């Protein structure tokens, strides 16, 4: 009943593996070297749990480490297991656990135990019932008492944290392995393992592909070989080129490209704003790589659009300074300023309402989060003038921001002409002819220090300062 | 919308067969009846290939696990059913799956996973065009008059789906037999257009003389501050078409406002907004100049209005330059519609683009406050300035509405340009009669 045939699923026809195919291999020798294992006093870890964000393939996983193990699988849904009635469910999995028993060898898979992996007492209902008595069924099958030592279990869960304390002790899940979203080398190994199936060309730089697709999962990879396959008779061309799957990755990015009717002083406010957020994030370190600006008009966003990619690993750790957040601010009060700056204070617009409160909330949140000088951090009081005065740092910090973003947009007003009619006549700018402008009409751009030159000079101060102190100490005392 | 006809279209002229079936057909009282019927479905298809599967009300089937009987348990089961055929599907068997749904929010998002609904195609609204060649596509069937314009009525009915269109067709044909006509006429059109938007009239239901001169003081203040502000400053705002009194459904009273197109309901800059603002209060200022300080409620719906919007110019949007920190929720949610004012400038009035943020300081939120009390005083003490500088026009306008239940916007053009700006009121008391109006449209 729970038993699958044809099982041909290998390491090779998974990508993006790393050394958790090693941790697969482990697996594999689990069921292959057993005996040296038993031999040297080693208890069998049956409980190994995938976890993860959706669309990794752990049905895939349990599939390929099942094929290489050359046992039979099982593969079972979670949500069969709960009933409106009590008492089926844990004879199924009583069932399920004798039938995987008589089977030996073999390893089964279950996916998705948050529908009955979850705490004990959070619903109140017949169901929540249900749910504990196959939950105290699966335990004491896995565990409870002695005769399995040659079945093992398979988990795959997306959300780690509803998972029982009584499962994760150990002897009855032990092991846990997290399979990432994919990094660069693991997208180029799926897209290129999802690709064998079409026919392709030599020229193809899957580099620049994996580069637009920056943190998506092998689902969406997937996504992106499937809008690689179909969408060329429109052109009728030869063969799978660069630009084919570059497009494909911009649709699945953002959305379909379609045209309507328009005015022309719509453009030409449109391609204002994105002129104001290009030109001031130009003049910043913390977004200066530019790639595209455009005023198409797109599915859900009617605005146009840049693109900037600084390397995601600051996020991910946190390590962002406050001058990287007062200069976004800045950014995010790009268009409205460029508004006070072409329309007049009595013709502003109501483009920028997102942009400015996106502006207003990273203000607060700066305010907020203990980067403020103020006392010292402390985002915390009790009396009521200190609790008072907080959010009159976040105006303060708003209008400062303000005030450097219009005297940002003024120095460049020629850049801001020019780059504003390419804009309405092209509706589409790379990075290449942007940047060649920003060359031409651009102004000053003083870069402040980073922390390696402020660490330089601050070094050779307090050596000379200390070695001043030194001579002041010797030739006062010699 | 017409998914289905769509869906019809595409088998038809693909030549295919065509199984159309029902999710909520897949939802009984026994479990697993809707599973086998799935995999009979399946299998029929795969039979006569090709083929196109259609589903319609999928959502039925596919709704989502909501943490906001045993029927729960059928519809997952069925939904998972479901899932193993489409995931099951080889690509080179020629058999094409369409689902058909109304509320995207409800479906399961592992159906939108790829490889089971692969495309996901919005059927929009019909534009004007394509209101015109529907019209066209159902007046092709019924006996028409030549005197009926199908393009105005498909520029003039925004939003409505081509099933609308085929039942205001059927209704003015059920109109045209009701009056004996031979024919569809422009009046059955305009009666069955009326029927759909406002209601059919009553039967003498009227109230005193009193609770109708109220009603019809601030509708023509309306469109007379809206008319003004069209004629001097030259303002980016819409035009009357008709003023009615008579009840219509559960109104009493109604301004028939012409939409404007949707180029102009994206930049909505500060004169315009302002200008607006001004014609939101000019019931309450008609209410001023014609009955003195004795106003009444009927004036204080759209005074709501204008004491949101002004909020809205000074929190949501900041169009002034003292910058705010934070926005506030609509306290009162109204929905934009038919006769009434229009509040869909922007798309909507009272729906906050999700930039609110709950408080910390709160004297800035009284000095908001003071400044939109200052606003909102200036724009009514200038929009009752606007309209006691012309009482003649309004008060003449004011009694042929009253005398003939109806006006148009014409008809008001014309009272503006007979009735120029500092005129005497003895002019128009000393009329035969104020009720009249010479002009024949």
């Amino acid at each position: 009943e729970y038993l699958e045939r044809g099982v041909d699923v290998k390491f090779t026809d998974v990508a993006g593996l790393g050394k958790i195919r090693l941790e697969l291999e482990e697996i594999v020798k689990f069921f292959t070297h057993g005996e040296m294992y038993r031999r040297r006093g080693v208890k069998i870890p049956g409980g190994i749990l995938l976890c993860g964000p959706p669309g990794v393939g752990k049905t895939l996983l349990a599939k390929a480490v099942a094929g290489e193990a050359g046992v039979n699988f099982f593969s079972i849904s979670a949500s069969q297991f709960v009933e409106i009635y009590v008492g089926v469910g844990a004879s199924r999995v009583r069932a399920l656990y004798q039938e995987a028993r008589e089977n030996a060898p073999s390893v089964v898979f279950i996916d998705e135990l948050d529908a009955v992996g979850r705490e004990r007492g959070l619903i109140k209902g017949s169901g929540g019932q249900e749910r504990d008595a196959t939950l105290n069924q699966l335990l004491v099958s896995l565990d409870g008492f002695e005769g399995r030592g040659e079945v093992i279990t398979i988990a795959s869960t997306n959300r780690p944290d509803i998972l029982d304390p009584a499962l994760v002790r150990p002897g009855r899940f032990d092991r846990k392995i997290f399979i990432p979203k994919p990094g660069l080398i693991g997208r180029m190994e799926i897209l290129q393992v999802h690709a064998r199936k079409k026919p392709m060309a030599e020229d193809l730089d899957y580099m620049a592909v994996a580069s637009m697709t920056d943190g998506m999962v092998g689902a969406e990879l997937a996504n992106i070989v499937e809008i690689a396959a179909i969408n060329m008779m429109r052109d009728g061309r030869t063969e799978l080129t660069t630009d084919d799957l570059l497009q494909a990755a911009q649709i699945e990015e953002r959305g379909m490209l379609d045209r309507k009717d328009r005015s022309l002083e719509t453009w030409r406010q449109v391609a204002i704003n994105e002129a104001a957020m290009a030109v001031v994030a130009v003049n910043f370190p913390d977004m200066k790589n530019i790639e595209f600006l455009t005023i198409n008009p797109r599915a859900g966003r009617e605005l146009g659009y840049v693109r900037v990619k600084m390397d995601h690993i600051k996020f991910k750790e946190g390590m962002l300074s406050r001058q990287s957040i007062l200069d976004h601010i800045t950014v995010q009060l790009a268009p409205r300023a460029a508004d006070e700056l072409w329309y007049g204070e009595d013709q502003l617009s109501t483009i920028w309402a997102e942009t400015s409160d996106n502006a207003r909330s990273a203000a607060r949140s700066l305010v907020l989060g203990g980067l403020s000088d103020k006392h010292h951090g402390l985002n915390n009081f009790w009396v009521a003038d200190r609790i008072n005065d907080i959010d009159v740092e976040a105006l303060r910090i708003l209008n400062m921001c303000y005030e450097r973003a219009k005297e940002i947009l003024g120095r460049n007003r020629t850049l801001m002409d020019e780059v504003v009619e390419k804009l309405v006549q092209k509706k589409s700018l790379t990075k290449q002819e942007f940047f060649t402008l920003v060359e031409l009409y651009g102004s000053s751009k003083p870069m402040p220090p980073s922390i390696l030159e402020l660490r330089k000079i601050k070094r050779l101060e307090l050596e000379e300062m200390v070695l001043k102190l030194d001579m002041t100490t010797a030739r006062n005392s010699s | 919308c017409g998914k289905t006809l769509v869906a019809k279209a595409i088998a038809g002229e693909a030549g295919v067969p065509f199984y159309q079936m029902a999710g909520s057909e897949f939802v009984e009282v026994l479990v697993g009846v809707g599973s086998a019927r799935i995999r009979d479905l399946f299998k029929r298809a795969k039979v006569n290939k090709p083929s196109v599967i259609f589903i319609d009300e999928i959502d039925a089937l596919a709704t989502r696990r909501q943490g906001i009987n045993a029927a729960t348990q059928e519809r997952e089961t069925t939904l998972n059913q479901l899932l193993i055929e489409l995931d099951g599907f080889d690509t080179g068997k020629g058999v094409i799956f369409l689902g058909a749904t109304n509320r995207r929010d409800l479906l399961d998002p592992a159906l939108l996973r790829p490889g089971r609904f692969d495309r996901k195609i919005r059927v929009r609204p019909p534009n004007a065009k394509g209101r015109l060649d529907i019209l066209k596509i159902h007046a092709s069937k019924v006996k028409m008059s030549d005197s009926v314009d199908l393009s105005s009525y498909a520029s003039n009915l925004p939003g409505w789906s081509g099933a609308k269109l085929a039942q205001l067709v059927q209704e003015a044909a059920l109109v045209a037999v009701r009056k004996t006509h031979n024919s569809i006429l422009q009046s059955d059109m305009d009666d069955a257009v009326d029927r759909l938007t406002v209601g059919p009239t009553r039967i003498g239901l009227e109230l005193g003389h009193q609770g109708q001169c109220r009603r019809a003081t601030t509708e023509v203040g309306v469109a007379i501050t809206s008319h003004l502000l069209l004629r001097y400053e030259n303002a980016k705002i819409e035009r009357c078409d008709r003023v009615s009194i008579i009840p219509r459904g559960q109104t009493l009273s109604q301004v028939v406002f012409h939409r404007l197109d949707d180029e102009s309901y994206m930049f909505g800059r500060l004169p315009q907004l302002l200008h607006r603002l001004q014609v939101l209060l000019g019931g309450r200022a008609a209410e001023e100049v014609i009955y003195g300080s004795d106003t009444s409620k009927a004036s204080v719906d759209y005074l709501s209005d204008a004491s949101w919007l002004a909020r809205k110019i000074l929190t949501i949007w900041n169009l002034e330059n003292p910058m705010v920190i934070h926005g506030e929720p609509p306290p009162w949610r109204k929905r934009p519609q038919f006769v009434g004012p229009r509040l869909d400038f922007e798309g909507s009035l009272y729906d906050d683009y999700d930039l609110v943020e709950p408080p910390v300081n709160f004297n800035m939120d009284d000095e908001v406050a003071h400044r939109s009390e200052e606003l909102i005083s200036q724009m009514y003490n200038k929009t009752v300035s606007l309209l006691r500088q012309n009482q003649t026009a309004l008060l003449k306008t004011v009694k042929v509405l009253l005398n003939q239940k109806e006006i148009s916007g014409e008809a008001i053009d014309f009272i503006l340009d007979h009735y120029p700006p500092q005129t005497p009121l003895n002019s128009l008391l000393q009329e035969q009669n104020p009720g009249s109006l010479p002009f024949v449209p």
